[PDB]
C-alpha cells in the first residue's frame, strides 16, 4: 500500500555527467529505502541501503539522500559499467515492501532517422493459411519510435506486436520489428499495405508500403 | 543642558557597572578556568571563547575608574584619555568578533554535525581568540589620525579630518561590525530554524548571543553611521545634529554595560554545558495511532496504524534512547505480525505492552529532548 | 489553433555565434517536446528538447556546436559556437503532439533564414 | 561468502503446482529473513511473500495471498515457495533475498545479498517447433534488409545464426514476443550492402533445442 513512485522512466546520459534518479513515497518512511542496480538478466544489486548509507562493494560514484518524502540516487561520475535499470525499494516492513517502476538508463547519442523496411509475407506463410508482416526500423535513436500499420489508409489496432532490441554494443542504437498477424482469407482480401513510422529524428512520417 | 545630563548619566551609571564587571565577569573567568579541566574536544573551545569574551570585557571594566576619573576634572591630563578610549574599542571590537565566531561555531555544529570533529579544537580556539587579539589591537594601532602635535583633548574623542572619511570609517565599520552583524545573523537564524525543525537550551543561547550582540553594538555602530552621515553629508539642522550628539554619546555612555550583558550569554552557555516539529509531531503521532490502535475493529486499520507508528518511531530513533526505541519498534513488530495473521484483540493487547514501554522508555525523550534541541 | 512563433536569425561570420528563440502561446510548453529543424537538400534534423528531468537531443552534424534550453517553460532557444560554413538553412520549429516523444510532430512553424558569411 | 541458489522453476500448466526452493548457504536460514522477488518478463520487480524461521511468521502480497504458501526448513537451510492454483499472470523470473532481523545494520540493509533467478512460465501451450519464413528483400531497394521469421514455439532456447555465425555485423535478434495463441514469435534481421543483391547467398540457421528442429531457409529477392 506504500506507493513507491519513481520520476524518470527512462533516463538518457552520457559516460561522465551526473545522473538524479528522484523518488517519491505515498506515506512517510524514515529511512526505509534502498536502491538496486539490475543489469539485463541478472539479479538486482544493492547501491544505496538506507537513505544515505553506501553499500560496501561498490563505487562511491552512487549516492543517496532525503528530503523528507523524495528520495534520490546521484550516479555524478557515470562510467560504461554504471548502464543499467535503477530500482527503489521501500522496506518499512517486511510485509510492506514495495519496488519503484524502476528507470533504465541508456548511453546518450546523437539522434539517427530510423531506415523503414516493409517485407511481404512469403508464399510459406500463403500455404500455412497465416499472413505476418514485418515493418523494421534500423539503428535509430531514441527508442521512441512509434508504428501504425495502414491499409487503404486506414489505421489498425491490436493485432500487432512490436519488439525492440537494446541498445547495441557498437552503434548504441536501436532496432523495432512490429509484425501484423493476419489470416489468409482477410490477407487476401486486400490489395495494399502500408507501414507509417514516427520517430523524433523525422520531419515527417516516412510510410513505406507494398502490392500484394 | 546636554552637558549636565552628560555628567548625571555618566556619573549615575558608570558607579555600578564598575562593580557589576569585576564581579561577574570574574565569576566567569574562574568558572570557566574550572570548566577547562573537563579538556572534552568540543567541552572546551567554548570555554576559551568565553575567557577571551570575559577578558576583553574586563579591560572595559579596568578603564571605567581611569576614565571616571580623568572625566570628573577638566582635562588635567590628556595622555591616558587616548589609552582609556583604545581600551574601549578594542573591548568593543574584540567582543564582537568573539561573539561573532561563537556564533560560526554553534552554527557549523548545528547545520555540519560531522565537521565539527575536526574544527571545534581546544588549539584552535586558543589560535583564534591570539588572532583576534592581535588584529583588533593592531587595528586600534592607527587611532592617531589627527594632527601629529596636541592631538584630540576630550574624552568623547569626536576627532576630524580623515577620521570621518572613508578612508577609514568604513574599513572599520564594515570589518567590524556590518560583516560580524550580518553573517552572525545569518548563523543564528539558520540555528534556530534547524533546531525549531528538529522540535531548548540550544535556542536560548543562541537567542541570548545574537541579544546581547544587537542591544550592545547595533546602537554604538548606528549612531556611529548616522554621526558619518550628518558631518560629512547632511546640513547642520542644529536640532538633528545635537540630537545625533546626544544619541551617540548616550551609546557610548550604554555600550559599556556591555561587561554586564555578557551574563546572558554567559549563563545560557553555562546552564547548556551543565545539562549536558519533527520529533514533537513523530511522538503526535506514536500517541495517536496508539489511542486509534484501541479504537479499532478491522486488521487493516491497525495495520495502517502501526505501519505509521513504525515510521515515528524509526524517523525519531535518528535524533539509552537507542534501546528504548530499538523496543518500541520491536513491539510495534510483534503488534504488526499479530495484526497480519489476521488477530485484532491480541493486536490490543500487543497496543497496550507498547504503551507501558513507552511511558517507560520512551517517556524520558521528548522531555529531555524538548530541554537542550 | 496553437500559436507558434519563430524569432531571431540572419547572417553571422563563420564563427559568430547566434541566438535563435521559438515562442508557442498555445497549451503549455513543458507539457510537450519541442524540436529544432533545417533545411536547405530536404529537411534535417536538429535537436530536440523534452521536458525539464530527461534532457534533450541532438543531431550529429550540430553535436556539441548547438544548444537548446526549456528556459521558463515558455519557447526553446538555441545557441550557436562555432559555425561551420556548411549551415546555410531555414530553421524551422515544431512541437511533439505526444507526450511519449513519439515525435509526431502535428504542429510546425515557419522559421527564418539563417546564412554564413 | 554468502549464496542464494534458487531451482525448481520451469514449464508448468495453468492451475498447476512448483516447488521453489532457495538454497542458503553462508548463513542460516533462522538468522536471516527469506523474501521472494518476482519480476515479470520486461516489468518491474513485485514482492511475493516473506518468511522467518525464527518466529514462524509469514505473509503474502494482496495477489498472491491464499495461493501460494511459504516454507522453510532449517535442517536444510532452504526456503520453498509452493505454487498452486496457477495463472498466466504470475510467469515471471523469481528472486529469493535474504533480509536481517531488527535491531542493527542487518534490518538496515534491506536486500544485500540476492539469489540468481528461476524462470517460472505458464501457459495452455505445448512445446512444437518454430516454422521460419523468410522475408526476402525488396526488388525496387545502397544498402538491403534481409532476415528469416520464426513462429509458433514454445519454450525460449532459440538461437538465430547467420551463415553459421560467419555473418554478424548488422544482424539484429529480436527479443520474443508472445502471441495470443499461447506461442511465441521472432524476427532475426541482416543488412548487407545491394551491389545486386550481393550476389552472395544468405542462409538463416534458426536452432529449436527442445524441438530439436535445426532448419535452416535461404533467402532469395523476390
Ligand atoms: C579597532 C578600532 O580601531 C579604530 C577605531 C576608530 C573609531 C573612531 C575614532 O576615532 N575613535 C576613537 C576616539 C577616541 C579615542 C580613540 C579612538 O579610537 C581607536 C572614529 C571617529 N570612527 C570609527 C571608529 C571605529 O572603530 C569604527 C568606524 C567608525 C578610530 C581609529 Br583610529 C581606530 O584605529
Amino acid at each position: 500500500d506504500i506507493q513507491m513512485t519513481q520520476s524518470p522512466s527512462s533516463l538518457s546520459a552520457s559516460v561522465g555527467d551526473r545522473v538524479t534518479i528522484t523518488c517519491r513515497a505515498s506515506q512517510s518512511v524514515s529511512s526505509a529505502v534502498a536502491w538496486y542496480q539490475q543489469k539485463p538478466g541478472k539479479a538486482p544489486k544493492l547501491l544505496i541501503y538506507s537513505a544515505s548509507s553506501l553499500y560496501s562493494g561498490v563505487p562511491s560514484r552512487f549516492s543517496g539522500s532525503r528530503s523528507g518524502t523524495d528520495f534520490t540516487l546521484t550516479i555524478s561520475s557515470l562510467q560504461p559499467e554504471d548502464f543499467a535499470t535503477y530500482y527503489c525499494q521501500q522496506y518499512l516492513y517486511y510485509s510492506l515492501v514495495t519496488f519503484g517502476q524502476g528507470t533504465k538508463v541508456e548511453i546518450k547519442r546523437t539522434v539517427a532517422a530510423p531506415s523503414v523496411f516493409i517485407f511481404p509475407p512469403s508464399d510459406s506463410q500463403l500455404k500455412s493459411g497465416t499472413a505476418s508482416v514485418v515493418c523494421l526500423l534500423n539503428n535509430f535513436y531514441p527508442r521512441e519510435a512509434k508504428v501504425q500499420w495502414k491499409v487503404d489508409n486506414a489505421l489498425q489496432s491490436g493485432n500487432s506486436q512490436e519488439s525492440v532490441t537494446e541498445q547495441d554494443s557498437k552503434d548504441s542504437t536501436y532496432s523495432l520489428s512490429s509484425t501484423l498477424t493476419l489470416s489468409k482469407a482477410d490477407y487476401e482480401k486486400h490489395k495494399v499495405y502500408a507501414c507509417e513510422v514516427t520517430h523524433q529524428g523525422l520531419s515527417s512520417p516516412v510510410t513505406k508500403s507494398f502490392n500484394r | 543642558g546636554v552637558n549636565e545630563l552628560m555628567k548625571t548619566l555618566q556619573f549615575a551609571v558608570h558607579i555600578p557597572t564598575f562593580v557589576l564587571g569585576l564581579l561577574l565577569n570574574l565569576l566567569a573567568i574562574h568558572v570557566f578556568s574550572t570548566f577547562l579541566k573537563n579538556r572534552w574536544p568540543d567541552y572546551a573551545a567554548t570555554s576559551i571563547y568565553m575567557i577571551n569574551l570575559a577578558v576583553f570585557d574586563l579591560l572595559l571594566v579596568l578603564s571605567l575608574p581611569f576614565k571616571m576619573v580623568l572625566s570628573q576634572v577638566q582635562s588635567p591630563f590628556p595622555s591616558l584619555c587616548t589609552l582609556v578610549e583604545c581600551l574601549y574599542f578594542v573591548s568593543m571590537y574584540g567582543s564582537v568578533w568573539t561573539i561573532c565566531f561563537i556564533s560560526m561555531d554553534r552554527f557549523l555544529a548545528i547545520r555540519y554535525p560531522l565537521l565539527v570533529s575536526h574544527l571545534r579544537s581546544p588549539r584552535k580556539a586558543f589560535g583564534i581568540c591570539c588572532t583576534i587579539w592581535v588584529l583588533v589591537w593592531t587595528g586600534s594601532i592607527p587611532i592617531y589620525s589627527f594632527h601629529g602635535k596636541v592631538e584630540k583633548y576630550m574624552c568623547f574623542h569626536n576627532m576630524s579630518d580623515d577620521t570621518w572619511s572613508a578612508k577609514v570609517f568604513f574599513p572599520l565599520e564594515v570589518f567590524g561590525f556590518l560583516l560580524p552583524m550580518g553573517i552572525m545573523g545569518f548563523c543564528c537564524s539558520r540555528s534556530i530554524h534547524i533546531l525549531l525543525g528538529r522540535r531548548k537550551a540550544c535556542i536560548y543561547t543562541i537567542a541570548a548571543s545574537l541579544a546581547v550582540f544587537v542591544v550592545s553594538f547595533l546602537p554604538v555602530h548606528l549612531g556611529f553611521f548616522l554621526q558619518f552621515l550628518v558631518r560629512n553629508s547632511f546640513i547642520v539642522e542644529c536640532r538633528a545634529k545635537q540630537s545625533i550628539s546626544f544619541f551617540l554619546q548616550l551609546s557610548m555612555c550604554f555600550s559599556n554595560v556591555n561587561c554586564c550583558l555578557d551574563v546572558f550569554i554567559y549563563y545560557f552557555v553555562i546552564k547548556e554545558f551543565r545539562m549536558n516539529a519533527d520529533l514533537e509531531d513523530n511522538w503526535e503521532t506514536l500517541n495517536d495511532n496508539l489511542k486509534v490502535i484501541e479504537k479499532a475493529d478491522n486488521a487493516a486499520q491497525v495495520k495502517d496504524a502501526l505501519t505509521k507508528m513504525r515510521a515515528a518511531a524509526l524517523d525519531a530513533q535518528k535524533a539509552d534512547f537507542r534501546h528504548g526505541f530499538d523496543i518500541l519498534v520491536g513491539q510495534i513488530d510483534d503488534a504488526l505480525k499479530l495484526a497480519n495473521e489476521g488477530k485484532v484483540k491480541e493486536a490490543q493487547a500487543a497496543a497496550e505492552q507498547l504503551k507501558t514501554t513507552r511511558n517507560a522508555y520512551i517517556q524520558k525523550y521528548l522531555e529531555r529532548a524538548r530541554s537542550t534541541l | 489553433q496553437v500559436q507558434l512563433q519563430e524569432s531571431g536569425g540572419g547572417l553571422v561570420q563563420p564563427g559568430g555565434s547566434l541566438r535563435l528563440s521559438c515562442a508557442a502561446s498555445g497549451r503549455t510548453i513543458s507539457r510537450y517536446a519541442m524540436s529544432w529543424f533545417r533545411q536547405a537538400k530536404e529537411r534535417e534534423f536538429v535537436a530536440v528538447a523534452r521536458r525539464s528531468g530527461d534532457g534533450a537531443f541532438y543531431a550529429d552534424s550540430v553535436q556539441g556546436r548547438f544548444t537548446v534550453s526549456r528556459d521558463d517553460a515558455k519557447t526553446v532557444y538555441l545557441q550557436m559556437n562555432s559555425l561551420k560554413p556548411e549551415d546555410t538553412a531555414v530553421y524551422y520549429c515544431a512541437i511533439d503532439s505526444d507526450t511519449f516523444y513519439s515525435g509526431s510532430y502535428d504542429y510546425w512553424g515557419q522559421g527564418t533564414q539563417v546564412t554564413v558569411s | 561468502e554468502v549464496q542464494l541458489v534458487e531451482s525448481g522453476g520451469g514449464l508448468v500448466q495453468p492451475g498447476g503446482s512448483l516447488r521453489l526452493s532457495c538454497a542458503a548457504s553462508g548463513f542460516n536460514v533462522r538468522s536471516f529473513s527469506i523474501h521472494w522477488v518476482r519480476q515479470a518478463p520486461g516489468k518491474g520487480l513485485e514482492w511475493v511473500a516473506y518468511i522467518s524461521s525464527s518466529s514462524g511468521s509469514t505473509s503474502y502480497a494482496d495477489s498472491v495471498k491464499g495461493r501460494f504458501t511459504i516454507s522453510a526448513d532449517t535442517s536444510k537451510n532452504t526456503a520453498y515457495l509452493q505454487m498452486n492454483s496457477l495463472r498466466a499472470e504470475d510467469t515471471a523470473v523469481y528472486y529469493c533475498a535474504r533480509w536481517g532481523y531488527w535491531p542493527g545494520e542487518p534490518w538496515w540493509k534491506a536486500f544485500d545479498y540476492w539469489g540468481q533467478g528461476t524462470l517460472v512460465t505458464v501457459s495452455s501451450a505445448s512445446t512444437k517447433g518454430p516454422s521460419v519464413f523468410p522475408l526476402a528483400p525488396s526488388s525496387k531497394s545502397g544498402t538491403a534488409a534481409l532476415g528469416c521469421l520464426v513462429k509458433d514455439y514454445f519454450p525460449e532456447p532459440v538461437t538465430v545464426s547467420w551463415n553459421s555465425g560467419a555473418l554478424t555485423s548488422g544482424v539484429h535478434t529480436f527479443p520474443a514476443v508472445l502471441q495470443s495463441s499461447g506461442l511465441y514469435s521472432l524476427s532475426s534481421v541482416v543488412t548487407v550492402p545491394s551491389s545486386s543483391l550481393g550476389t552472395q547467398t544468405y542462409i538463416c540457421n534458426v536452432n529449436h533445442k527442445p524441438s530439436n528442429t535445426k532448419v535452416d531457409k535461404k533467402v532469395e529477392p523476390k
